[PDB]
């Protein structure tokens, strides 16, 4: 009985060969695992960053596949202290970080051959994903400037700098991150926004719904008086689809490149 | 006049079938022992208990021909003032700010300016006009609140209610506060009712006396009439003898 | 006859000056270092096509005037609140209005949302809890000073559990966007929000400025104020409403801002006096000054990110708390 | 002749009873599929229930005993603080030790780390700020009661802003970790941890219980306490150390836990008396009983979710502060 | 023998008690007279060694009780030689009358009952608060509270098998009957133990009535000392109190203005 913590790892585990094989059965996950439908059916033991071990053990695991974000350390230690093997994975925002989850989960689940099939499909579609983007820079000009909005604090946006999933996804789609000079997430100033002068606003489906839709995003202070705001240029995508860094990476990048290119027609 | 008739208040009934009246020009002293209604009597004459207090009052107290109950809080302030036993400022007001508050109930200004300063002289606090109240001895503070309450009753028949005003004052100022008050009472047509800790001070300074025993008034009249060993023994539970001077003074037998 | 504080207009004019001054300097910065030539065709008419309108009139000017409105609001409410409790520490958030707005705002963010409904979640939240705290403490009709603080903190516990419960079930977009609002920020300033607020605060200051003399009679004693014929219960009510309004309006869009209601009215009181006729104006002038002065370092000290000005007005209070420590320790 | 210090053993005994009884119910719940027959078989039987032999000794046993230590410690330190300030409101966090622990802990979530070197950050961070607060407030040497709150909440500003900086610059995993860890939780309880915690709180206890007769002569006045030849200034020191040691140890691994310091010693202050010989025991027992009850209600009310128990001990003082008001309204 | 000799004390800016010398004998009752804040509260504070006992105020001269300076006496041991009644406040907690009086046995310790508990009961009775043993002090009147605090200090000096009692205005806010009963006790306590009393009082008449010794303190120095007959004169009172006074006789003398 395997429990997986982290949406992309759940995608990887199911991508090796479904909910249950001769070698394993997935029995639980965290709330961020919304794709595919086999993951969503799984009982959930809370958000990936906050956990109760007795509840985790209530899903009766023999092994836990845990992302780098799985926590808190107190909860993980209680689970490890219960005798369940817990294997933690790294996040490096690049093909290498993804390949280690594919092959590592296959190793942990003892399905090496299935992992070899998944990695080969992924990497070939991945080379195609590099190629489709390289065929044409979105906009037909130099890499455009993209602001990724994670969420809003009232009327103030939280934006991704470097060392973010969004920074990597933006670069992979043939564009350039409008935010420079800081790491991780931080509230956006109108000053940051005007200096960043983004050509496109990228946002998640959840973030777009949370802010109130497309028009609500563009009326945010400072958004109107920017190239993206003057052109009302918004792209929304499912958060798990866009940022998860899992086996859907070539398709996620290809989709992002398309939506950027359509927005800059 | 300020007159209560068969005044009942009450949690027991503390003060029952009280009938008494203070009239302009006359200084009544309220004698009796602690927690026997004196403080409550003054609170009733003040109106603290009849505009919108949970305690029930019966009978009525009439302030110059009209019941208390039918007098606003502002209107009253112009007809009546009270000197609560003591209090400390809690903010560094100067003495002229505090005294000036006495003219608060008179509101549409240099005459309010004027009346402040003349009342500080009269109460013997003029030298303090600029000072900060949180730096004052208990006596300087008392002279200032006396100036402030005096500034409130002027006008150019009012009722001054004294709740043990001389307490914690040195000896010279006790008598000079009570002398001032009788001069104030005489010169204006102003009515004083004063709670006092020392009966001998009530004999010395009150033209009328009320002794509060039981919950009811047990003696009333001039000092010479009320200050007797019998009245004091019943009101105070305490053996008093009587001695003369060149007014009477009381000594325990 | 003298004698008085004659300093008082001098510390009010010089405070009026500096608030204007600081405000101009607040238009003259900062990030996206900017040239105003176009602004004149943008405000009205000038040679150059629309360009600095974009920022200076839509982005910058709303935040400065929001910083003035919030700083005069928390300063002025701080003045009448502490005049009420006779206690210099009474922050205007004792009505439960800072709690109430916080819950209102976090109940919207977690229970789908949209925009321009968040202010009114915070605002309706801020008023409803104030009335709850009142309805407990009062007894129809007189209320009592230590009770209002007791019912105040009991419900503070209630509303605060509802928050700690809400943050727990709240996903990650919820959490980071939560804390930042509870630290307070004018980063999302806009014109028809301070047109939405200003009729509240500017109404609130005027109900307050009119009860200023009854508020002076309190500070020598709630009972002698009664013998002066001030209707203390009504007074408490009028004050407690006016502040729950102005503070309820101002927290709705600014978030949790602290140490202005403690620092602003007290630095004017050691300056001159406790005279409420002159503490209300000055505490607004100073309070406005200081928030606009600390926001202009929320924007600018680390660019391009807004430190929440809560982190900054907290930086203000600590020394001026550590100051009056040193002014008080003789014997 | 005379009198009424009896009734208390009956309320201390029944408190000791109810504390143990509750520990068994706390032992005897987990994720809902576990009966007493196989639990007794696990602890005292064959290796068939050996997986339950892990939990009942490694997961549950340290979680329960932590709740009796956090509960007994916060209640007992609360009794002492409130005897010291002669004010039944003072929580053990007036020294600034709760803030400094919150800071030390959050200054390590953004450092370098891991792992067992975190409850040393919060414990050393909490101790440091408490020695700071004392060193400002102390005169070398007298001290003074209101100057300690002055300097305590002067630094409370400092810390809380260093936090507000950290939570701003902190990425998502760091920001989630903070918020819940400031709400407090015993979901980290394991044996080696509370084997390190216990000899502090049990030590802090024993310095206290030994001061108890000197604290009685404080409650009738600092000047008459001086006349009875209690060295007021030394005792103040010793209380402050022992409560900085216990409360520092305890917040370091349970997070910020409140309202046990305010509710526990005051429910036993109404039951019997304010007599420090009888309040410090009784407050550690009720304090424990309650938090254990409060926790187990967080283990299980929303299983498999583990509610922060700061949500629940807050749901515990809210009715029993509003009770308090119900009985003190007039006046 | 509590003896201050050339006692000088000052808090900036300027002295308050200058070049004083008083001594207080066991068995006699000294009543401190004089204007308010001429230093009597501060005189008393020195005799307890308050301003000496801290392990910022200037004191010179010497104050010695029973042969040893107030400086070198450890405070807990001074609690066994001297007790102080400062007109108190209501407490902060609902201590019962017994608990409070029991705290009077604090400087006598090693729990400490029962002999220390028996003593407490007799102090209340002697101080006239016996019918209050169970009551909660915060429910009491100012007069009932006062007699409990008088019981607590008595319960602190009870010999059974020479000590100094320092009363800071002990009868204020008592009824007439209660003032005199308290001072009569105090004199009886002073006589049957070989105990020494220093008492501030606000009625100069009560000082002639109950004090075997009187010290008049004007200007910050002691300007008259001795028996009531020697001290209670119009001349002494006029300089000490700034007030016209004439003496009156009875079958002790009293004081009348004008």
């Amino acid at each position: 009985r395997v429990i997986v913590i982290g949406g992309a790892l759940a995608e990887t585990a199911f991508a090796l060969g479904g909910a249950e094989t001769p070698r394993y059965r997935l029995v639980g996950a965290d709330t961020t695992c919304t794709y595919p439908d086999a993951a969503k059916r799984l009982p959930k033991v809370g958000y990936q960053r906050a956990l109760s071990a007795e509840g985790l053990l209530s899903l009766r695991p023999d092994l836990v596949l845990a992302s780098a974000e799985a926590g808190p350390p107190t909860a993980i230690a209680q689970v490890k202290g219960a005798g369940v093997t817990v294997t933690t994975f790294d996040e490096r925002h690049d093909v290498e970080s993804v390949r280690a989850k594919i092959t590592g989960v296959a190793q942990a689940l003892d399905v090496r051959d299935a992992g070899a099939a998944l990695l080969q499909r992924f990497d070939r579609d991945w080379q195609a994903a590099r190629d489709a983007v390289a065929a044409r820079v979105p906009g037909g000009a130099q890499p455009p400037r993209v602001l990724f909005v994670l969420n809003h604090t009232g009327t103030q946006a939280l934006v991704a700098g470097q060392r973010t999933a969004a920074d990597a996804m933006i670069r992979y789609a043939g564009a350039r991150n409008a935010m420079q000079g800081f790491d991780h997430y931080k509230p956006l100033t109108t000053e940051a926004l005007a200096a960043a002068a983004p050509d496109v606003v990228l946002i998640s489906d959840e973030g777009l719904a949370a802010v109130g839709g497309h028009a609500a995003l563009l009326a945010t202070p400072g958004f109107g008086a920017t190239p993206a705001g003057r052109a009302r240029r918004v792209v929304s995508l499912d958060a798990l689809f866009l940022l998860g860094f899992g086996p859907r990476l070539p398709l996620a990048v290809t989709t992002l490149h398309r939506r950027l290119s359509d927005a800059l027609a | 006049m300020l007159t209560a008739h068969h005044l009942d208040v009450a949690h027991g009934t503390i003060l029952r079938d009280l009938s008494l009246s203070i009239e302009p020009g006359r200084v009544t002293a309220l004698l009796g022992r602690n927690g026997a209604g004196k403080s409550t009597l003054l609170k009733t004459f003040a109106g603290e208990l009849t505009g919108s207090v949970g305690v029930r009052v019966t009978g009525d107290v009439t302030l110059n021909g009209e019941p208390l109950a039918r007098i606003d809080a502002p209107r009253l302030a112009c007809l009546r003032a009270v000197l609560p036993q003591a209090a400390q400022p809690a903010f560094p007001f100067s003495v002229d700010e505090i005294v000036l508050l006495g003219r608060y109930p008179h509101a549409r200004s240099h005459r309010d300016r004027d009346i402040a300063w003349r009342a500080l002289e009269r109460a013997g606090a003029d030298a303090l006009v600029g000072r900060d109240v949180t730096t004052l001895s208990g006596g300087e503070l008392a002279r200032v609140q006396f100036a402030r309450v005096l500034a409130q009753l002027w006008p150019d028949p009012r009722y001054l209610l004294l709740d043990e005003p001389t307490a914690a004052l040195d000896l010279a100022h006790q008598h000079r506060l009570l002398d001032t008050v009788r001069a104030v009472a005489r010169e204006w047509q102003l009515g004083v009712l004063a709670i006092v800790h020392d009966p001998n001070l009530a004999a010395r300074h009150a033209d009328a006396i009320a002794m509060l025993a039981d919950g009811t008034i047990v003696a009333h009249g001039a000092p010479r009439d009320v200050m007797t060993p019998a009245h004091i023994a019943q009101c105070y539970g305490f053996a008093v003898k009587m001695v003369e001077t060149g007014p009477p003074v009381m000594v325990p037998a | 006859l003298g004698t008085s504080r004659r300093f008082a207009p001098f510390v009010l004019a010089a405070l009026a000056i500096l608030m204007g001054a600081m405000s101009v300097v607040a238009l003259c910065v900062g990030a996206y270092r900017i040239p105003l030539a176009e602004a004149w065709a943008a405000l009205s008419g000038d040679p150059a096509a629309q360009q600095a309108r974009a920022v200076l009139l839509d982005i910058r000017a709303p935040r400065v005037v929001l910083a003035l409105l919030v700083g005069g609001g928390f300063g002025a409410t701080g003045a009448a609140m502490q005049a009420l409790f006779r206690n210099p520490l009474a922050d205007p958030g004792l009505v439960g209005v800072s709690s109430g707005a916080a819950l209102g705002a976090t109940t919207l963010i977690v229970l789908g949302a949209s925009a321009a409904a968040l202010p009114v979640a915070a605002f309706a939240g801020g008023l409803a809890v104030a009335a709850l705290v009142y309805r407990l403490a009062a007894s129809r009709g007189r209320l009592a000073l230590p009770l209002l603080l007791l019912a105040g903190i009991a419900i503070n516990a209630l509303v605060g559990a509802a928050i700690g419960l809400l943050t727990f079930v709240a996903d990650d977009a919820q959490l980071r966007s939560l804390t930042f609002w509870s630290l307070g920020s004018l980063g999302g300033a806009q014109w028809p929000t301070l047109a939405a607020v200003a009729p509240c605060v500017a109404l609130g200051g005027v109900l307050l400025v009119r009860e200023r003399d009854a508020l002076n009679a309190l500070q020598l004693g709630e009972t002698e104020a009664l013998h002066l014929g001030v209707p203390v219960q009504r007074l408490k009510r009028r004050v407690l409403v006016a502040v729950a309004l102005a503070v309820g309006a101002l927290v709705s869009c600014a978030g949790i801002i602290g140490f202005i209601g403690l620092v602003a009215p007290h630095c004017v009181r050691l300056a001159c006096g406790p005279d409420q006729r002159i503490v209300l104006p000055g505490a607004a002038l100073l309070g406005a000054l200081l928030t606009l002065a600390a926001d202009l370092a929320a924007r600018t000290v680390a660019a391009p990110a807004d430190i929440p000005l809560g982190v900054l007005t907290a930086l203000l209070g600590a020394p001026f708390f550590l100051a009056l420590l040193w002014k008080n320790r003789g014997a």
